[PDB]
């Protein structure tokens, strides 16, 4: 069996780490956002000095910066923030290429597309939107919309399949076609309101979460729910692996990463204790990602800090 | 404030009246409450999911 050893930690914020994403052009980067309104952009290593040391921290915004996202390219990035408006980086110093004006309140989700030219995001305007990578409305979405905020949207595959995900507070997930705009379909399944959703890299399979308690799998091609799993009580952020088939959940307290083949836990991360009273020993995981070797995954934690963690077979 | 005469002294009037219109209508008057600051609340808040994929 394969199992988990506690790696590292990494220490660099004075806000709780929002989310993490990781630049596949170098697995040397890894970037990182947070409720103290940076970005940091890291310099990893490998040692037992540091992990990594902040190279650098991005600064525009006047709200905290909810989700970042990587170019394909590598030497862009994007983003989202609680201040209504976005920001197209250009990765190497800062100097802001463009920033992206619209939406009446905050855009907490945010992502850039494999064709480098369609940049989607989730407000809570109600509004999935679609933008030019000149940084103007190429289209946007409001009819057929969700009437709740738009809790996280999603670019699949585009292998032949133009389809881009959604999901928000009014438990429905919604599936959008490009350039119709048509829904596709409307899933429904989840007693509590969608907090996140992801698509694997394969293209088969839509990993969805929420307040629900449990996890429902959705399937990328035609829409069917294929399973369901008890576990993950809040769920914030999910992702596929690269080097397995596996699907990790981020619960408060605790990770829970699943092997999907057949249905079954490979284990839970707990981190070690500390005496607290009454009790405020769990800082919350709200986000993690994996590297592109799939060894090593990182995790976004509420206590400040990025904690570190390696599968040893 | 009005004075009024008579032919022994003088009355002072005065006259305070409060305006009704609040949220709705005018609209004009603003939000708060006379002394007490209050806040209005729709209600809902229900699901029915169970799992069904609608395909359209």
């Amino acid at each position: 069996t394969e199992q988990m050893t506690l790696r590292g930690t990494l220490k660099g914020h004075n806000g709780w780490v929002t989310q993490i994403a990781t630049t596949p052009q170098f697995p040397d980067m890894i970037l990182s956002a947070s409720r103290d309104k940076t970005i940091i952009m890291w310099k990893l290593t490998r040692d037992e000095t540091n992990y990594g040391i902040p190279q650098r921290a991005l600064r525009g915004h006047s709200h905290f910066v909810s989700d970042v996202v990587i170019s394909s390219d590598g030497q862009f990035a994007l983003s989202g923030s609680w201040d209504g408006t976005l920001r197209l980086w250009d990765l190497t110093t800062g100097t802001t290429t463009r920033r992206f004006v619209g939406h009446t309140k905050d855009v907490l989700s945010v992502a850039f597309s494999s064709d480098n030219r369609q940049i989607v995001s989730g407000s809570r305007d109600k509004t999935i939107k679609l933008w030019n990578t000149l940084g103007v409305c190429k289209y946007t979405v409001q009819d057929e919309s969700h009437s709740e905020w738009v809790s996280c949207v999603r670019f699949s595959p585009n292998s032949s399949n133009p389809i881009i995900v959604s999901c928000g507070w009014d438990k429905l997930v919604k599936v959008w076609n490009l350039a119709n705009c048509k829904l596709k379909t409307n899933h429904i399944g989840h007693t509590g309101y969608l907090n996140t959703v992801t698509v694997s890299p394969d293209g088969s399979l839509c990993a969805s979460g929420g307040k629900d308690g449990q996890a429902m799998l959705w399937d990328l091609n035609e829409g069917k729910h294929l399973y369901t799993l008890d576990g993950g009580d809040i769920i914030n952020a999910l992702c596929f692996s690269p080097n397995r088939y596996w699907l990790c959940a981020a619960t408060g307290p605790s990770i829970k990463i699943w092997d999907l083949e057949g249905k079954i836990i490979v284990d839970e991360l707990k981190q070690e204790v500390i005496s607290t009273s009454s009790k405020a020993e769990p800082p919350q995981c709200t986000s993690l990602a994996w590297s592109a070797d799939g060894q090593t995954l990182f995790a976004g934690y509420t206590d400040n800090l990025v904690r570190v963690w390696q599968v040893t077979i | 404030v009005r004075h009024v005469l008579l032919r022994q002294g003088v009355l002072g009037i005065k006259v305070k009246i409060m305006l009704p219109w609040d949220p709705s209508g005018k609209i004009g008057p603003k939000k708060p409450l006379p002394d007490h600051v209050s806040i209005v609340e729709p209600k809902d808040e229900i699901l029915p999911t169970t799992p069904i994929s609608e395909q359209k």
